[PDB]
């Protein structure tokens, strides 16, 4: 399974946190399998559905 | 430590005292920052 | 997911971080926060150029974001944490070398947790836990109690 | 205040339903005790600002 | 031009040397690498004398190749490149 470095989550600012635009607190639970986050989504497909 | 040894056998054979050609102290520490994950690239 | 599910595409943990770094964008977010440094000023503009900084600073470097995340870990020659007994038959020994060997379990242990193949829960808490070991093995001390 | 707020919410830190439920607690009883309630002042913000309505600075 | 018999190592003289050179620090590896080819001139009696063109002068009993080098600075028998 893949793992990330601390100093890119614990970089305060954590280096992670911008480059993705997600706060801490947020991955927070992410990274430490805590909660679920999605890629993408469909705009066109859920249109005409 | 191994450079004394290639310098007293120079000495004693009457060959130029050689020199480093790349510093020396800095290979332990190149190690362990290459071992942390940290891309390094001793540049020419 | 059951309901509505090819439409959307969750992960968790560091996978996902994964994906929205390979489908993802860099010099369009760049110019997103310029264009929010020079139009949507503001107070937060200090965010938009706190965060512009990465992504500038990712731009022309021989080294993707995927240098964070790691699906091949390195270890330490030997030597360098020590392993040697003294005269008598007693040895001292690395301490570094406990975490190591966490690491090493865990991975093994999540290696055959996938032929167990315990609901996505479990395997939640052998992730969690395999990734507490590098938590720790690099900066231990990091997060919450330390080891 | 605050450590006895700590070792309060330590009854749910280890007395989920009986007590503990972990593989842990037949020699270490307190694993999550000391796991939740020693990085519970780390997850912290909801608690300690709902906690500054009842003992402000 | 009006002095004595400079002594020892003060032979060959210091401000004539630097007129030779831009500075003193490329007098020095001016020098040292003249050195190193004299050595290396006198290590190699099997391998023919090519690439290494010896003492442009004349040595003495021993005169240490870094003496003959600064003899051959102060005689103008030498040219020299920066980086």
């Amino acid at each position: 399974a893949p793992v990330t470095h601390i100093w890119y989550f614990k970089g305060v600012p954590s280096r992670l946190g911008y480059l993705l635009d997600l706060a801490p607190k947020d991955l927070e639970k992410i990274i430490y399998f805590a909660a679920y986050v999605i890629t993408s989504v469909d705009d066109e497909m859920r249109h005409n559905e | 430590t191994v450079g004394r040894v290639k310098v007293y056998e120079a000495i004693v054979k009457g060959e130029n005292i050689p020199e480093p050609g790349i510093p020396e102290s800095f290979k332990v520490l190149l190690k362990e920052l290459q071992s942390l994950c940290l891309n390094v690239e001793v540049l020419s | 997911q059951d309901r509505y599910g090819e439409y959307f595409t969750g992960a968790m943990g560091a996978e996902s971080i994964k994906k929205l770094i390979e489908n993802f964008d860099i010099d369009a977010e760049a110019e997103s926060l310029r264009e929010v440094i020079r139009s949507g000023k503001g107070q937060k503009k200090l965010r938009a150029l706190k965060r512009l900084k990465v992504v500038a600073a990712f731009q022309q470097s021989g080294n993707s974001p995927m240098g964070m995340v790691l699906d091949a870990v390195p270890v330490i020659p030997p030597e360098l944490r020590p392993m040697v007994q003294l005269d008598g038959g007693r040895f001292a020994t690395s301490d570094l070398n406990d975490l190591y060997r966490r690491v090493i379990n865990r991975n093994n242990r999540l290696k055959r947790l996938i032929d167990l193949g315990a609901p996505e829960i479990i395997v939640n808490n052998e992730k969690r836990m395999l990734q507490e070991s590098v938590d720790a093995l690099f900066d231990n001390g990091r997060r919450g109690r330390p080891v | 205040f605050v450590d006895v707020v700590t070792y309060v919410v330590t009854e749910r830190a280890v007395a989920r339903i009986g007590r503990g439920w972990l593989t842990r607690d037949d020699k270490h009883a307190w694993e999550k005790m000391r796991a939740d309630v020693v990085g519970e002042l780390e997850d912290h913000e909801q608690f300690n600002a709902a906690l500054d309505a009842l003992w402000p600075i | 031009s009006a002095y004595d018999t400079p002594l020892g190592i003060t032979n060959p003289p210091i401000d004539e040397l630097l007129s030779r050179a831009s500075s003193k620090y490329a007098l020095v590896i001016y020098a040292a690498k003249r050195a190193r080819q004299i050595n290396d001139y006198y290590n190699q009696l099997g391998d023919g004398i090519l690439e290494y063109v010896g003492p442009l002068v004349e040595p003495g009993l021993q005169e240490k190749p870094l003496s003959i080098a600064l003899r051959e600075i102060h005689g103008d028998l030498l040219e020299h490149t920066e980086g």
